[PDB]
């Protein structure tokens, strides 16, 4: 449930390296 | 951050760093996006977060 401008904002900004991080480095979810 | 098919295989003697393996065979197991919860049942109503 998003509008047009929200869809554009989500598409424009983009976020194996995470798999490579076996060295005790994790990212928690919000 | 562990798929919850690892802790049931972890149910053994001297096959896990934490000692309290007895609690692995505990209560209803729930799947979340940050791991899996052991010992808490999942109702499907809504409240204010505690
Ligand atoms: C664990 O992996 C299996 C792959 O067979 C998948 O079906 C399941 O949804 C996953 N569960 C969790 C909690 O990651
Ligand atoms: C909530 O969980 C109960 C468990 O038996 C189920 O019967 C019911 O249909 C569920 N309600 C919804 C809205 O998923």
């Amino acid at each position: 449930k998003r509008s047009f401008i929200e869809d554009l904002l989500f598409n424009k900004v983009t976020l194996l390296i995470c798999a490579q991080k076996f060295k005790g480095l994790t990212v928690l979810p919000p | 951050g562990v798929n919850c098919t690892e802790v049931p295989v972890a149910i053994h003697a001297d096959q896990l760093t934490p000692t309290w393996r007895v609690y692995s065979t505990g209560s209803n197991v729930f799947q979340t996006r940050a791991g899996c919860l052991i010992g808490a049942e999942y109702v499907n109503n809504s409240y204010e977060c505690d």
